[PDB]
């Protein structure tokens, strides 16, 4: 009865049931995100996280509704609706054919991401205090100097 | 029909030609890679 | 007391906004021709100390209607149903005395999210929903009274409370601006016996970062120290000291520990002055404050990088050198057997820089150089609107078991080669280092011009040549 | 422990209580403070900075401050806010070999 | 229901009975009180309104007596309507913990409420009850049992047509510039996710504004700025001019030009430099659902675009040969390397910044999918149908587990070296693209810097990319180091590789 | 060693029980030793058998545990204990 | 309401006393001849421990959700005191009421009454029933080659699921319905299948072949270089079956009768997960060899079963390319009118 | 069991005890672990002796297997486990208005520890729309804070009762003429202060 | 509160030596 510490972070403190500290759990949540998005998927049988049928249906319904508003207020319905809901009925047969997965990348790595650009990236280590925690916890403010704003990022986390 | 099974998974589900072509892209030490394919080494 | 708009300083938009409501309240001039109904509620959000109360008093006064203000300190109580009782009481008496202005403080301490939590929520949210049935509720209206609430953070309030229709307008109250401080300090001196050689521009460009209550406290300490000194007035130097004591704090330090402070600050300043990619120094002290138990060297904030995010690679290497310079100089002067525990956090900062170089695809490994970071990036919302915290996950699926050893070996090479480099740098410039530490020991605080002067008159010729080559360029 | 062993002539479990303490300090000598010669200078790629005692579910006693171990804890500056904590990526069991070997060298000297 | 409640005289003929109770549930701002007052006004019957909080007070038994008196005198003046808004504070589910008096009085009032409302066992008692909540899950299931609250109705937030109808009704009595119809249409398809109260408040504030700034009627730009600033807040200031801003503009222009030359992507709407938000910088923006409906594209058009054959999207043409979910996805790695490639081409490694590192740090995931999970890599298409990447699900403790046969699969099949080959080929492609389109990137940057709103439109960007000729790869400003990796002689195509294999057998003669 | 007064009184009551189990009325010394041994064996045996587990006790009748403890399995325990006690006797300074 | 457990809202005064009185009346000096206390609740776990002890409250009876026939009988029995259609067949209407309860059936027939009354008719007709459900509720976008690929996939899979002995019956086959990019092949679900019956080896191999069918059809008709990744869940299930035959049922001649996998059901994602065992390299390689042999043989049999039915395959894929959707009867007829060749069944 | 741990002097640096006390604890601990195995009243229902734990694992659990040769797993064929704690052959046999809405949305809103987290678009959903989402479903900070709060509040409800139980159990040997049977199922989770002589010694 | 009582994070090359020493102690006994 002796472990050898194979797959884990080297020194980790205990968790709220013992120690009220919340950093290990905050890193574990991103670990689980990585698992679901790269390795396994959300059900047994998927190549990755995929856009479900319920959503492919909701995209169709949003576009249908916007197209109607437009034409109708500027100025073949219930059939599509009923067959679309009986399409919704499946929602669980995991053996559906989804030929491509580029919509996931285009929606989750271009539209929610590097389509944009973050501007708070780094900082020179020489602040009015000897730290960044002390500055962020200081009494008054130190992010004002026109008086533009100059802030610093949080420290990056690593988890291997 | 194979009666000798090799310690490597590459040699089980690949043809000899494919192995001799692809074995340089493996993640093993050189002494291991030198043990796969044609015994000429 | 009665307050008016001009007694308040700055917040020009708050005024502009809280002005429309004055126009709508006392003198309904044009809003019949416009067709616009009157806004019923205003939410004053901002940090505490920026006076989000006297603004309510000012709007109520300049509009000239009753002002029955009550905080939630009398709204928090555990007996049976009394919160809703006092809410009905305040609201029905405001309806009887209508028109009126109901201002309420402490809204975040009561108007939190309705959920299980503790037992108190069986009462706490009860009061809340009584609140909810007073603003809109039934009755379809009462008069159109104005209800205003002061809260620090809008993100914590209930969903039903912050909805358009219960709080129509929402205005921010930030810390005073440059001209905001200019005006807020001068309106705070007609109540002070003061001299005439006062130019408020120096104070406005010197008190940047404080809240209004802190400016008033500055004036208070100025007057009290004028009394305790034996004078009758306060002039330039007087204020300067007052604000310098209110900002940089005010403990004994031995003469043996003081030389460590001096050596490390002088080494950091000499490094940051001789490296052409780092900003110039602005002042270096050795007087510990109440929160930083050692000296500080402060650099001129370069606005370009801070606003765009263009932190090059050259700059990151030099920042590594600067982070190690302190320990380099300590070991150079006081001998290796005297390394201290004053460079723990500078070592953590050097580690941060060295790992950011590797994880930002700047390495020199061919499988890493311009291609990859370390692992998978995942961002998370911080305690603010625009702040995001990064996380990197590294597993067997992206690191191949012998790139881990290379990551370690290269970060280690960066750190220790940087240390050797900065150590040789300080070796070549010993004269300037000792001159700087003597001057720092004798003055306890110096500015950038003295540093640059000393180092240019005592530095090594080749380092000065390099420093002169890259002297004109804006960004590097 | 070494005195008991050199007088009695035989090992005991007294050593058990020393090395433990010593090992802790030795790690702090190599990783956190950076006094050793691990790498050419003493700067390693990883270090374990303490956390404040506020996180624990603490207690209260009528005792004074410990002889050294609570009095030499005055030089640490623990971490207080959670969103500014730094933790480098753990070493790689071939770097860990060399670092623990530096600890061993210190203890043996 | 109110035609039935008020002398039906036709519903009694088929015995259709009224529901003895209704619950209205939905988010805040939906219209449950408004609707209550509406049915009251058209109800012409006694209407007793209360709130579920006025019941509990100082003493004990008072809440029970209060609900007793309410329901009793309501039964006395039948037929009537009762309306308790926010029963959440009174009809909360009884817990099993908490020995405080407040719980005592609350559940005692709950018991009284119950026994009274099921106290309509005299079916002819035509007392109708209505509650409105936004916390429907907190209700005790003893309330929703049949015979007490038979029906609940959900008030959803409005869709496009309902939003246009609300902004139509709440605009009678206000001045509208030109045709108000198109204004209402635009702000209806621009206020997605809004409630009803929010739309009403939007109309009111607009009218206040017109006065405040001396304008006769409300126009479209003013209401657009209104809705934006109400969504986000105040409008942050632009970026100060520097030499850092020039490099930022250059890398953003390189990202835009690379997004506009990738085959098979959605249309680009605008390229901005200001963004008016706090924390965010420049952006590249693509069309939304509205422009899709206006252009009539299939909702998932970016997926189908991997199989069409002769078309043109921004400045990329594909001709009579489709991409294949491998070229289609591995085409994404070039726009992610464009900024860093522009920097390394103009300045060298010293110019590599932290601005360009965050996209670049997200390419191993895409290439790992292309090589390992996609199962369409040309190397693994010709093996037996083995699944080398199987995980066998999670237990209730939430931990995954692995296919137990997979000892050493990822090391022997070589997924890592393949991924790196893909990434290095992509990097060289991006370098060449950036070296060829140098002048185009220069002009896009210069033009978006000297713009009115620092914003350029997708049509104009495409026009710039199309209108200027390619450069010459001759090392005019190519850093010298990156000027060697750009004449690499790519070796792109397969046929010149196949003919050098076929030239080894004697029987075959090849033509052109 | 290490006992208190409560331990001594509990031991004497247990010794009365152990004297009953041998057909006697007065406590002897071997009844005190048997009380100690019985305390210990009770403690272990109660910690092993606890659920569907089991497998240590050997006289209950049920499938796991035979009734008369086969003699071939008693010779082995005798050999085990003889070896252990012999080694503990010839080792200098061991307990007694 | 009275039968709450201890620790309820009391201090040992009110609810305690009423529980003790219930006990004393049920137990102490009972003269309770003929008396039955028929208590009713919905969460029987909350009742106090002292009340369910033997003698007091022991019989517990459960009522489950009614089924098609149950709710059909409910609707019949409720139709007595009302003015419902003189004669309306409605068990098929009950099929549209899946997941309901008796209370919801009462409410739905009342809603139908109100809906008929809204129409002014004093006689409730059948459509009102449907009307209830309706009021509670409130060119070619696709390129050619994609339609071809998906249609060939579905054709192969349906063909092989048809000619395989003892497989389920096809219920629908659709390719991009409503232009939603998707394709599938539904099989009719029955309650007749008893899961307690064991699985022969022949049945498992037949399922493996049916799963590899679609990928093999794509490879045969369009070529390797045009194969996509849409046939991935079928590949997963084929590999799952092949691993369970070897490591969980001892059907491999080289591993033997050793048990290395164990299916298990979750606490109710997915319904199931597995329990695995840590193997060495020798054992793992010996098992992988057999798994690979099984999968290769299954692929070969699928290729033959498709190649000898080329005309039926052509007819079926053309029917899918022009119609878009087919049911079971129509695909059966299309396959029979073209000379389909069933696999034998040796047993 | 009413409520040692060295993790305080490793990571939190508390160190509120004198050096001689720590040394004494260490001495007694090693001696107790090594030489009090199978000794009456001194070495008993004690969790500080590893051999007692070995014995319980040897007679109660099934044989445990070694570590695996797979990657991306911890040591065995499993993933890392949570930080904060809240028959058949094949799978071919494991695939078989008020109440509807209220209970669906009632069981939909509850907290689920094993749900991953969703991510936001870097330009958060516009204002009011964001309020329609439970906070614990798109932010790690909020979810982790909620889980920690739950676990700690659940821990703080132990409230040892062994004192009064002990006195009233020691009460009944001054009376005469009745007997008391106390039955249980898990005698090892009981406190050792009850098993002390004079309170509950006779076991059956 | 697979059961494990101890835990170690020493490198594999020191674990080899430590276990060799334990084994030879047991062999002498
Ligand atoms: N804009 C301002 N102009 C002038 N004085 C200001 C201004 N804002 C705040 N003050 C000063 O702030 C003090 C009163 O602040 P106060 O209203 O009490 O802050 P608060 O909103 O109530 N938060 P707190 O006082 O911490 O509860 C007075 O000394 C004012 O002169
Ligand atoms: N159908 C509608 N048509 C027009 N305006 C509407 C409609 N429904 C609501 N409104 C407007 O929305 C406001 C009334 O909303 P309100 O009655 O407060 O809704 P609620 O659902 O009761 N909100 P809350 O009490 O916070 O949960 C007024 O401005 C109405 O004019
Ligand atoms: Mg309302």
């Amino acid at each position: 009865l002796l472990s050898f510490a194979d797959g884990n972070i080297l020194d980790e403190p205990p968790s709220p049931p013992f120690s009220s500290l919340l950093i290990p759990a905050k890193r574990f949540e991103n670990y689980k995100r990585f698992f679901r998005d790269t390795l396994t998927g959300d059900k047994m049988g998927q190549r990755k996280s995929q856009i479900t049928l319920l959503e492919k249906l909701q995209y169709h319904m949003q576009l249908r509704s916007i197209k109607q508003l437009n034409a109708t207020f500027s100025s073949n319905a219930a059939l599509t609706s009923q067959k679309l809901d009986t399409l919704m009925s499946l929602s669980t047969n995991n053996l559906l054919q989804n030929p491509t997965n580029i919509n996931w990348y285009y929606q989750n790595r271009i539209l929610k991401r590097h389509g944009q650009y973050l501007t708070n990236q780094w900082w020179n280590g020489q602040l009015s205090e000897h730290n960044a925690e002390t500055v962020f916890l200081s009494d008054i403010d130190w992010r004002s100097s026109l008086d533009v704003l100059l802030d610093f990022p949080d420290t990056d986390q690593y988890y291997n | 029909q194979d009666n000798v099974i090799s310690w490597s998974a590459m040699e089980i589900l690949m043809s000899r030609r494919q192995v001799d072509l692809y074995k340089q892209d493996a993640d093993m030490t050189e002494g291991a890679i030198a043990k796969l394919g044609p015994p000429p080494a | 007391e009665i307050i008016f708009f001009d007694d308040i300083a700055g917040n020009k938009q708050a005024k502009v906004e809280l002005m429309e409501v004055v126009d709508f309240f006392r003198t309904p001039e044009k809003f019949k021709a416009s067709g616009a109904r009157a806004p019923k509620g205003v939410l004053l959000v901002g940090p505490p100390g920026n006076g989000k109360t006297l603004m309510a008093r000012a709007v109520a006064g300049e509009s000239g209607v009753a002002f029955i203000s009550s905080s939630a300190a009398e709204f928090i109580e555990m007996y049976m149903g009394l919160g809703a009782a006092r809410v009905r009481d305040l609201f029905n008496t405001a309806r009887s005395v209508a028109p009126c202005i109901i201002f309420i403080d402490e809204l975040d301490a009561v108007g939190r999210q309705r959920q299980g939590g503790g037992r108190s929520n069986d009462e706490r949210d009860n009061t809340v929903n009584q609140l909810l049935t007073e603003m809109d509720g039934f009755e379809a209206e009462q008069q159109g009274i104005v209800v205003m609430g002061a809260t620090n953070r809008k993100d914590v309030l209930d969903a039903a409370l912050t909805r358009p229709g219960r709080f129509d307008r929402s205005i921010e109250v930030r810390r005073p601006d440059f001209q905001g401080r200019l005006e807020a300090v001068k309106v705070h001196l007609r109540d002070k016996p003061v001299a005439a050689e006062i130019d408020y521009v120096s104070l406005a460009s010197l008190m940047g970062g404080m809240s209004g209550a802190q400016i008033a406290g500055v004036a208070n300490t100025a007057c009290f120290l004028a009394s305790r000194d034996g004078r009758s007035e306060v002039n330039q130097t007087d204020l300067t000291l007052a604000v310098e004591q209110a900002k940089y704090g005010r403990r004994f330090v031995g003469a043996g520990r003081k030389k460590r402070f001096a050596v490390m600050e002088a080494s950091i300043a000499l490094a940051a002055t001789l490296l052409p990619a780092i900003e110039p120094v602005e002042y270096a002290t050795i007087i510990p404050s109440t929160r930083s138990p050692l000296g500080r060297t402060v650099l001129k904030p370069h606005v370009g990088r801070y606003t765009t995010g263009v932190w090059t690679y050259r700059y990151l290497r030099e920042q590594l050198l600067v982070a190690l310079a302190g320990r380099a100089g300590e070991e150079l002067v006081l001998g290796r057997d005297e390394l201290s525990s004053l460079n723990q956090h500078r070592l953590q900062m050097a580690r941060q820089v060295a790992w950011k170089i590797m994880n930002s695809g700047m390495s020199s490994h061919p499988d890493y150089q311009h291609l990859r970071g370390l692992g998978s990036n995942y961002f998370d919302g911080s305690s603010e609107p625009g702040r995001f915290q990064q996380t990197t996950v590294v597993m067997d699926a992206n690191q191949t078991r012998s790139e881990a050893v290379d990551a370690d070996m290269e970060v280690e090479g960066l750190l220790n080669g940087g240390y050797k480099q900065v150590f040789e740098l300080l070796v070549r410039n010993r004269a300037a280092l000792d001159a700087l530490t003597e001057l720092l020991l004798e003055r306890e605080k110096i500015s950038g011009e003295e540093v640059v002067q000393v180092v240019e008159e005592l530095g090594h010729p080749e380092d000065l040549a390099r420093r002169a080559q890259w002297a004109g360029y804006e960004l590097l | 422990g070494f005195a008991v062993r050199t007088a009695l002539g035989e090992e005991t479990n007294f050593t058990a209580a020393d090395i433990k303490r010593a090992t802790r300090m030795a790690k702090k000598y190599v990783f956190y403070y950076g006094f050793s010669e691990a790498g050419g200078a003493g700067i390693t790629t990883w270090a374990n900075q303490p956390y404040s005692g506020d996180f624990v579910i603490g207690q209260q006693r009528a005792r004074k401050v410990v002889s050294t171990d609570a009095m030499d804890a005055f030089a640490d500056w623990p971490t207080v806010s959670e969103d500014f904590r730094f933790d480098a990526p753990s070493p790689s069991d071939v770097t860990w070999h060399r670092y623990t070997d530096e600890v061993r060298r210190v203890l043996k000297g | 229901i109110v035609r039935m409640l008020k002398g039906d005289e036709a519903y009694k003929r088929v015995g259709a009975k009224c529901p003895k109770g209704i619950i209205f549930q939905g988010p805040p701002g939906t219209g449950k009180t408004y609707l209550a007052r509406a049915i009251a006004g058209e109800a012409e019957v006694p209407f007793f309104s209360s709130v579920g909080s006025e019941f509990v007070e100082m003493f004990a038994g008072v809440a029970a007596a209060r609900v007793n008196s309410l329901f009793y005198n309501a039964r006395k003046k039948a037929p009537a309507i009762i309306f308790i808004d926010e029963i959440d504070a009174i009809g909360r589910a009884r817990s099993t913990l908490g020995g405080d008096p407040g719980s005592m009085e609350r559940e005692s009032a709950l018991l009284a409420m119950l026994v009274q409302m099921d106290g309509i066992a005299n079916k002819t008692e035509q007392v109708l009850t209505i509650g409105a909540t936004n916390l429907a899950q907190e209700l005790d299931a003893a309330l929703l049992r049949p015979g007490r609250f038979e029906v609940v109705y959900e008030v959803p937030q409005p869709g496009p047509s309902a939003r246009m109808a609300i902004l139509r009704y709440h605009a009678k009595g206000k001045p509208l510039e030109g045709d108000g119809q198109r204004l209402l249409l635009k702000t209806a398809e621009a206020t997605q996710g809004w409630s009803a109260a929010a739309l009403a408040n939007l109309m009111n504030e607009a009218a206040i504004l017109t006065v405040r700034r001396n304008v006769p009627a409300i126009s479209l730009p003013m209401v657009l700025e209104l809705v934006e600033g109400l969504n986000w807040g105040e409008q942050a200031p632009r970026i100060p001019d520097s030499e850092a801003k020039d490099r930022l503009a250059l890398i953003t222009a390189a990202k835009a030009v690379a997004f506009a030359l990738t085959p098979g992507l959605e249309p680009i709407k605008s390229v901005t430099m200001w963004s008016g938000r706090r924390g965010l910088g420049p952006s590249v923006d693509f069309i939304a659902m509205e422009d899709k409906a206006a252009m009539d594209m299939h909702p998932e058009e970016t997926e189908l675009m991997g199989w069409r054959t002769n078309f043109k999207t921004n400045a990329a043409v594909v001709g009579d040969e489709p991409l294949g979910e491998f070229a289609h996805v591995a085409g994404l790695l070039v726009p992610l390397y464009a900024g860093r490639a522009a920097e390394v081409a103009l300045f060298g490694k010293d110019g590599a910044s932290l601005a360009t590192a965050q996209p670049l740090a997200d390419c191993f995931e895409i290439a790992y999918y292309c090589v390992r999970n996609s199962q369409v890599h040309p190397r693994f298409k010709s093996l037996p149908p083995l699944h080398t990447t199987m995980w066998l699900g999670r237990d209730d403790a939430g931990r995954w587990r692995r296919d137990p046969l997979a000892i050493g699969f990822d090391e022997e099949l070589g997924y890592h070296k393949l991924t790196l080959t893909l990434l290095k080929a992509s990097w060289r492609r991006a370098l060449r693209l950036v070296a060829q389109r140098r002048s185009a990137i220069t002009k896009v940057a210069a033009e978006m810097l000297a713009a009115p709103e620092e914003k350029i439109t997708g049509a104009r960007l495409v026009e710039i990319i199309e209108s200027t000729p390619l450069d010459d790869l001759g090392g005019e400003g190519l850093d010298g180091a990156a000027a060697a990796a750009v004449v690499e002689e790519a070796g792109n195509e397969f046929l010149p590789l196949l003919k050098e294999v076929l030239g080894q057998v004697p029987g075959i003669i090849l033509t052109g | 060693a290490g006992f208190t007064g409560a331990d001594v009184m509990g031991l004497m009551a247990r010794a009365a029980r152990m004297a009953a189990r041998q057909g006697r009325h007065a406590i002897t010394e071997d009844d005190i030793y048997a009380a100690m041994e019985n305390k210990t064996m009770e403690a272990t045996l109660e910690a092993s058998t606890a659920g569907d587990g089991g497998g240590l006790v050997g006289g209950e009748g049920v499938e796991g545990s035979p009734d008369p403890i086969p003699p071939q399995l008693r010779r082995a325990v005798s050999v085990y204990e003889a070896g252990k006690a012999l080694l503990a006797y010839i080792t200098p300074d061991y307990e007694e | 309401a009275m039968g709450a457990a201890r620790g309820a809202q009391a201090s040992g005064d009110e609810s305690a006393s009423i529980i003790n009185e219930l006990l004393v009346q049920m137990d102490g000096f009972e003269d309770n001849r003929g008396i039955v206390v028929l208590g009713a609740t919905n969460r029987p776990g909350a009742i106090d421990s002292a009340l369910i002890r033997p003698g007091r409250f022991d019989r517990i009876i459960y009522m489950p959700l009614p089924d098609a026939l149950g709710r059909a009988k409910i609707m019949q029995v409720h139709a007595r005191n009302k003015a419902v259609d003189p004669n309306i067949n409605w068990y098929e209407v009950a099929r549209a009421m899946a997941g309901f309860t008796g209370a919801d059936v009462m409410g739905l027939m009342a809603r139908a009454a109100r809906m008929a009354a809204r129409q002014g008719r004093h006689a409730i007709t059948e459509d009102d029933i449907y009307a209830a459900m309706e009021n509670k509720t409130m060119p070619d976008p696709i390129p050619p080659q994609l339609r071809r690929a998906v249609s060939v996939y579905e054709a192969g899979k349906a063909l092989l699921a048809y000619i395989t002995p003892d497989y389920e019956e096809i219920a629908r086959v659709s390719v991009c319905p409503l232009n939603v990019l998707t394709g599938f092949t539904l099989f009719v679900e029955d309650e007749d299948k008893n899961v307690n019956a064991i699985l022969t080896r022949s049945e498992l191999e037949g399922r493996m072949v049916v799963h590899l069918a679609g990928r093999c059809a794509e490879k045969l008709v369009m070529g390797e270089g045009q194969m996509t990744g849409m046939g991935s869940p079928d590949l997963f299930h084929a590999n799952l079956i092949a691993r369970e035959m070897i490591m969980s049922m001892g059907m491999g001649r080289r591993t033997g009768p050793i048990d290395l996998l164990r299916v298990a059901a979750t606490s109710e994602g997915d319904p199931f997960y597995y329990h695995t065992t840590d193997m060495s390299t020798e054992q793992a390689r010996v098992a992988l060899a057999e798994v690979v042999e099984l999968l290769d043989a299954a692929e070969a049999k699928a290729m033959y079963g498709l190649a000898i039915n080329w005309r039926a395959l052509q007819a079926l894929t053309q029917a899918l390319l022009d119609r878009g959707t087919i049911t079971g009867k129509e695909v059966a007829h299309i396959l029979e009118s073209n000379g389909v060749i069933h696999f034998p069944d040796p047993y | 069991r009413r409520p040692n741990g060295s993790f305080k002097e490793d990571f939190f640096g508390s160190q509120r005890d004198e050096v001689h006390e720590k040394n004494q604890v260490v001495y007694q601990l090693t001696r107790h672990a090594i030489t009090h195995y199978k000794k009456p009243f001194k070495g008993d229902y004690s969790l500080a002796i590893p051999t007692n734990l070995y014995v319980t694992d040897l007679f109660l659990k099934l044989p445990t297997q070694s570590i695996s040769n797979l990657t991306n797993v911890e040591n065995h064929n499993l993933s890392i486990k949570n930080k904060i704690q809240h028959n058949k052959n094949s799978y071919l046999q494991l695939t078989q208005t008020s109440p509807f809405s209220v209970l669906l949305l009632k069981e939909e809103k509850r907290l689920k520890p094993n749900k991953i987290v969703e991510e936001l678009p870097w330009t958060s959903l516009p204002g009011e729309q964001l309020a329609t989402k439970p906070r614990t479903s798109y932010s790690v900070r909020a979810k982790v804070a909620m889980l920690a709060e739950l676990s700690l509040s659940n821990l703080s409800a132990k409230l040892d009762m062994i004192t009064d139980l002990l006195v009233i159990i020691d009460s009944v040997r001054s009376n005469k003429g009745f007997v008391v049977f106390a039955t249980t199922d898990i005698p090892h989770v009981l406190d050792p202060a009850l098993r002390r002589p004079g309170r509950l010694d006779e076991t059956i």
